[PDB]
């Protein structure tokens, strides 16, 4: 989830990335 | 590159920054 | 005619005004309508944009971050009705971190029938004190109104004169409007529910909000429940069957959509065109109905949901046999325990475990009506099939006269529960029949039911004396099986004039009973002539980790002096 | 006694919560 | 000589005086003395009943419900010294629930070594308050007085005049008493170590309490310390050996004390005749000594012992292996803390788990001193071999500097701790090392430290603003992970004098830091000039079920005010001794607002009023009464008073008199008060 | 015969009820 | 022990009984 | 607040059982 | 004695089931 | 339950009242 | 753009971490 | 880490600082 990865973890550029088309 | 916990507008800012163009479509099913 | 245009079902849009075409002619939109994530807009992006095709939304409507809009009198000049079937949070109307967003100009919507209104972050909008929700919703204590322009109090948002109602509400008369033009629209106290027209005659009794003639069902703008061909109708003639509770569709329509997931297949009961049967049921090759059969498990993702809201209820509408867990969690504020009963738990049984944590606004559970067995294959961490915490205002869990229970595993986890007194609880226990499972400190003994005297023990006063300046009450003096641990007596009194419902006695000797000449005793001093008095006491005594003497309190009683 | 606002805040948190976690998978599908 | 009769150790006495001529001849009773449970006793079964012969008891001494009884005056006339080796939940003496007890007499009663004096549920006695427990006891806060006559204030008691000393304690001088008769005695504030004698002298360096004769070691009453053959002795010449702290007894003796178990088997170290020797020692054949070895295994009963006082603790006292289980509870009120550790944990292990519940005033466990292992072989339920709960005044465990702690088995079982923070918790887990162990709820995370903000977060202020009626603060905008958490800001303000030691702010909006314009601040109104303040800030976050960010606190700072003009000052009072002198006398003002440089002094003189010139006073009607400018000034520095010279006779005087806060740059100075005066005429 | 639980006073005129004569002694060695 | 029996539990006559001689 | 001498109280309530406790058995021996 | 406690004192009817059997 | 000082026949009926049934035996030595 | 991110916005080293290699 | 609207030599001796190094390589396509 957004904040499960977010915020409980860091998201990296390379998660935010599949979030990207 | 932020190594940071995000929420908000923080995040909502920095979901922009990442996509740019396009990023996200809206089709679960169709 | 009533609805020129067409259906097209609710999809969302992102990111340019490109898709916002695919949207012009229809006239109510089936499903939601979402609006989101547009930087790149401009003020001019609008002002050749308008859509007054739209009357009414089923469901809901979404508006999140979009730049350069500052009103939508011109977007949806039209919009009337809000029905609510699928909604979001309690809410059907999301006016959230909206820049630039300033007014409204929504004269035409006129009623929404379930759901709310919340609007947060939206530092530009105005015209907000001069929208009477009431005229438009039921439930005006659940709207949430924060961070906006209007919270630093500057615009001056008139008209210039009559028009716009000035009703007085809570202390003056409320100028009613959507604009410094636009008014807010009343209609009089006998044309409530199906509206009114221009000059303020009633509508036709299926009519709703709007009408273009007065008492003519075609003449409507909008239909009270159901619509057929120019006619707001009250049900489905034959061969009709309701469709989403706002149409009559014919067998042939409801039988073609089902041949498309070749996604809700559809079948047909009680008239209707409807998703699925319930347990028990059975469908039919030939018409799909629900037909009546011996012998609905609604089997969750991954045997798991966290129940927040009425978004996820419906998720779980009608539903008999759970095989998952359930997460009971509402941070609310307010009550949607009736609404929270309506698509809730007419089922039995719960495969895994129950959980119940930090929901504030709970009172009780009896909104859980059927359910009888807890199976508990999969358990709680720490073995439990049950779980409560931090619940600040659960008093009753049921009635143990017709409610039961059954607990195949696992045990029970009590904490914070500040007036959830343990009598209830060990009646739980026991109708259980798990009361042999449960170890030291699986229920707080210090923080269950500490907000008010619960358990069993009544003080009854042998002997009352009044005056106009004296008060003294004698009681029998309980003893508990240790007489050391009795401290003291807490005694509450104030006066009232209404019977709608502070000092302290020590402890006097006890030393024997054949004679315990000690009926304890205090001098009041503070009367009134002539004045109600409420008064009662409470047995201060000592705690023990053991099963404690629980302790007495008194009857509330009403004295009135001379 | 205004424990009530505080549980209110995290309310007005969860609200922030859940609209980003729609607007957040309707993208990664592969 | 000094001790005429014999030893005869403690028996206790029971239902009716018949075993209590046993005990006639004996000079100092070894052990204790109980007195118990005679209710059909007569006060004449206590006229012809007295021992004037003991002296002194070594360990305690009781009496409870034995009926008829008045007084001690004459059943113990001349018992004077309480050692207390074995006490009685810290107590010597039990007066307790003795029915027709109303006095004492207790006047030759003068040092009680160790121990206290509890008195509780005797509704009839009285002359309490005349009795210095200063001059007998050190801990006099250990001394529980209550459900008595004196309770409910109706004794006169009295003495007829002089004699009895009346000392102020707390209010007023107390007479210091025993009887109507029996005074209290007090010695002279240097022969307080060894007692004086009737005159007041001191007495030998190794008596103690009273003396027959003034500094003669074989003229004593009772010894300080030793006592060997007509003289107490400060230790005891070979080949004599120190018995239970009170003499000095031969080879032979403490040898043949050996030989009657055949119960307290004795050995011999240190020139001492003693019970047992420690761990790494050995008996001898020879003589009994503790001799050192390679490699004290106390195994309790049933593996368990509550304890809750040094009567508990005395029985594991010296104990090096504990083979059992151990649980500390102590509702106490006083804190033992030091005769706790004088008796305990030498030793390294405990076999079982280990217990503590609802123990109050016990603040730390540094008592625990070489404790090392824990084994856990018996598990608490709920398989712990730790217990936490209810301590109200627990805050340190220990010092994890040089302190350790291995623990084999179980787990931690942490409730209700309100002033033991997570911080130290976790270290224990740490140096524990069974972190990987701990379910959830093993620690309560809402109770546990919840009276202070303790763990590691510190706010730093940027900037300091002041003035005599403004405050400003900016920090350091400290922001947790999740910046949504913050909720406030509580701020703790008071004025200070010494330096021996409320708001709330909204926090602002985060939104960015590359240059994060949200330093907070708050202005404070509520000044007064000159004026030291003691300020702190703490903040306010949502709480977690996590491990949730601890969250920060500011330092105590102190911070003065600056000032402003000074108050009128007070009475000015203008009198003229002399024909060109006058004093002015003044109070200072009521708000110097400021620390007062001096006082600025106008003296101007007024003529004659100018309608007395032109009247004709040889007419009948001659009744005469008997009465910018730089005016001339004076700077009054440290005086309230200031006489002026060089002034006329028969001229009036208009006085300006103001104080000054501020002298050197632009003199900030009082409003003007004004006098009239008039010197002496020639 | 109260059938009660007892503690205080109450408890030693009980025992004092139940002894009467010697009821009990002080020997545990001697 | 005392309150162990005479007031965790009840005590009997006969369990005083002891306690007399 | 004042839960001192509520705890205080009962500790007056140990003073009491101590006592008793040590009155309780010398007797049976049997 | 019977005045003892029924007359100096009084008597309670505990007292008095001694003298019932 | 009086609570009162009792002689003579008062005392007798009492006594009367408290026994019912045999309340008395006399058998001193037998 | 260059000036969309260190003008428009505020550029974070981070950011400018990918303008390194 | 300054915190603002960058531009000119200003920036241009940001990007220096923040490369040292390599930094930056020209082959878009070789
Ligand atoms: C907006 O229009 C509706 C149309 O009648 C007004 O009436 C409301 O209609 C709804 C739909 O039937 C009613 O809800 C129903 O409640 C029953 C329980 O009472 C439930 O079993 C049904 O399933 C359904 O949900 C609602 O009670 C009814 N309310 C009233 C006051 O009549 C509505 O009043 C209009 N709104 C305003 C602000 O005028
Ligand atoms: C009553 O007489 C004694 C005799 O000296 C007075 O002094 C007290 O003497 C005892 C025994 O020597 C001292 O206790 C010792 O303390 C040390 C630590 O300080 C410890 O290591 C020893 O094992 C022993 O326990 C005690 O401190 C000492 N007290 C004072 C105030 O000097 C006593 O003062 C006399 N009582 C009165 C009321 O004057
Ligand atoms: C909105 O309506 C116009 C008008 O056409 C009507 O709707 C069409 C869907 C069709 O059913 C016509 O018979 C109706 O008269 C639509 O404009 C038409 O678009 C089609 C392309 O799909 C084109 O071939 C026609 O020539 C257009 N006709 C006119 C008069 O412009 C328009 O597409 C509709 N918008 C949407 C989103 O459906
Ligand atoms: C059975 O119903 C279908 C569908 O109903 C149509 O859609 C409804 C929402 C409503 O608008 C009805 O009035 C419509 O009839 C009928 O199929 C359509 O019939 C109309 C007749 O005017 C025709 O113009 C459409 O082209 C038809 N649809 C298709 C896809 O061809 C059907 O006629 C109904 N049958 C009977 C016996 O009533
Ligand atoms: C208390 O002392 C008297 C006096 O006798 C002295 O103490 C004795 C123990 C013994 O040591 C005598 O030699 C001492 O002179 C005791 O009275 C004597 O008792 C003994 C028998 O116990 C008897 O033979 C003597 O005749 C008694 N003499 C007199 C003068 O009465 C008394 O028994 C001692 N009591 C206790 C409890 O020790
Ligand atoms: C070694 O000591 C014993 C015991 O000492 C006696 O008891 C003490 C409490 C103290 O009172 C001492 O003064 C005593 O001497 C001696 O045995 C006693 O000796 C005295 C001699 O005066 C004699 O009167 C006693 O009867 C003896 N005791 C018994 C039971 O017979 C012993 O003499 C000492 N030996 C040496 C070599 O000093
Ligand atoms: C909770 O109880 C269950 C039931 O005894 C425990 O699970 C068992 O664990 C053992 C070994 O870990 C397995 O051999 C069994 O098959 C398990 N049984 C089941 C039903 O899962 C579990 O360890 C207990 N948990 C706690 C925290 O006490
Ligand atoms: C505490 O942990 C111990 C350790 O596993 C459990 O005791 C075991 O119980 C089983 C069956 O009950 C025995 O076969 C083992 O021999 C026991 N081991 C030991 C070391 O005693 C015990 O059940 C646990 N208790 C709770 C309440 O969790
Ligand atoms: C559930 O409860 C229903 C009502 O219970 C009835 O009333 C109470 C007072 C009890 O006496 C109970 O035995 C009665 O039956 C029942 O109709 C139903 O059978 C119950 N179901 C189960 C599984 O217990
Ligand atoms: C117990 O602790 C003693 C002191 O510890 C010493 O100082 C601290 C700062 C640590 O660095 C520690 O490692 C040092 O040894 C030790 O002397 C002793 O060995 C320790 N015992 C055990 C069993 O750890
Ligand atoms: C109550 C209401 O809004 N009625 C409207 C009317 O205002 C509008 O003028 C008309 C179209 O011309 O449609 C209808
Ligand atoms: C301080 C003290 O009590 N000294 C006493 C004295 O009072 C008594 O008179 C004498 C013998 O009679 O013994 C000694
Ligand atoms: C609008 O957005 C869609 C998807 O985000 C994209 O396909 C299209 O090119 C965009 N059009 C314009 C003019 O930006
Ligand atoms: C005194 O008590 C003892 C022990 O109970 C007993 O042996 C003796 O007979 C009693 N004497 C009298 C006179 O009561």
């Amino acid at each position: 989830g957004i904040v499960e990865q977010c915020c409980t973890s860091i998201c990296s550029l390379y998660q935010l990335e599949n979030y990207c088309n | 590159f932020v190594n940071q916990h995000l929420c908000g507008s923080h995040l909502v800012e920095a979901l922009y920054l990442v996509c740019g163009e396009r990023g996200f479509f809206y089709t679960p099913k169709t | 005619h009533l609805y020129p245009g067409e259906v097209c079902p609710g999809m969302d849009i992102r990111n340019n005004l490109t898709r916002l075409h695919e949207l012009e002619n229809c006239s109510v939109i089936e499903g939601h309508l979402q609006i989101l994530l547009m930087f790149k807009t401009r003020p001019e992006d609008f002002r050749d944009l308008s859509f007054p095709k739209l009357i009414m939304i089923t469901d809901y409507l979404l508006l999140f971050r979009v730049y350069g809009l500052e009103s939508l009198k011109d977007l949806f000049p039209n919009l009337t009705v809000i029905r609510g079937s699928r909604l979001f949070f309690n809410y059907a109307l999301v006016i959230f971190e909206m820049v630039h967003l300033k007014e409204l100009g929504l004269y035409n919507l006129m009623n929404i029938t379930r759901g709310s209104v919340r609007i947060e972050k939206n530092n530009e909008l105005c015209y907000l004190a001069t929208i009477d929700w009431s005229r438009i919703l039921d439930s005006v204590e659940d709207n949430y109104i924060v961070l906006n322009k209007d919270d630093n109090e500057e615009c001056g948002d008139i008209c210039p004169g009559t028009n716009c109602p000035a009703t007085v509400i809570n202390g003056q008369f409320v100028e009613r409007c959507w604009t410094h033009s636009h008014c807010q629209k009343v209609c009089p106290t006998i044309c409530k529910s199906h509206g009114c027209t221009a000059e303020g005659l009633c509508c036709h009794s299926e009519c709703l909000g709007n009408c273009s003639q007065p008492d003519d069902p075609t003449k409507c703008v909008a239909c009270r429940n159901f619509y057929l061909d120019g006619r707001c109708v009250e049900t489905c003639p034959p061969p009709y069957y309701h469709f989403q509770d706002w149409r009559c569709v014919n067998f042939s329509f409801c039988q073609d959509l089902h041949h498309k997931c070749k996604c809700h297949q559809y079948v047909i009961h009680n008239n209707k065109c409807i998703p699925e049967c319930p347990s028990g049921y059975t469908m039919n090759s030939s018409n799909l109905l629900c037909t009546p059969c011996l012998g609905k498990v609604c089997h969750l993702l991954e045997g798991e949901k966290t129940i927040d809201s009425v978004t996820s209820a419906q998720e779980l509408r009608g539903c008999t046999v759970i095989n998952g867990s359930l997460i009971i969690n509402i941070r609310g504020g307010n009550n949607l325990a009736a609404e929270l009963e309506a698509n809730l738990g007419l089922i039995e049984e719960i495969s895994g475990y129950l959980k119940i944590r930090r929901s504030y606004a709970l009172v009780s559970l009896s909104f859980f009506r059927k359910l009888r067995l807890i199976r508990g294959e999969t358990l709680e961490i720490g073995n439990y099939s049950f779980y409560a915490l931090d619940n600040q205002n659960l008093r009753q869990l049921w009635d143990w006269s017709k409610h039961n229970l059954t607990i195949t595993q696992g045990k029970l986890f009590f904490h914070y529960n500040p007036k959830l007194c343990l009598s209830e609880i060990h009646k739980m226990e026991e109708v259980s029949g798990t009361k042999g499972r449960q170890e030291r400190n699986d229920i707080a003994l210090k923080t269950n039911g500490d907000q008010a005297s619960c358990e069993n023990e009544l003080l009854k006063f042998s002997y009352i004396r009044t005056s106009f300046d004296k008060i003294l009450l004698r009681w029998e003096p309980y003893w508990p099986p240790d007489f050391r641990d009795l401290l003291g007596f807490m005694l509450f009194y104030k006066e009232a004039p209404y019977q709608n419902v502070v000092v302290d006695i020590d402890p006097p000797l006890r030393s024997n009973d054949p004679k315990s000449q000690n009926h304890p005793g205090w001098l009041m001093r503070g009367l009134k002539p002539w004045t109600q008095y409420a008064i009662f006491v409470k047995t201060l005594v000592t705690f023990s980790d053991e099963r404690r003497t629980y302790g007495a309190k008194s009857d509330i009683i009403y004295v009135q002096t001379d | 006694a205004a424990a009530k606002e505080l549980e209110e805040s995290s309310f007005r948190k969860t609200f922030e919560d859940y609209l980003h976690n729609v607007v957040f998978v309707p993208s990664p599908s592969r």
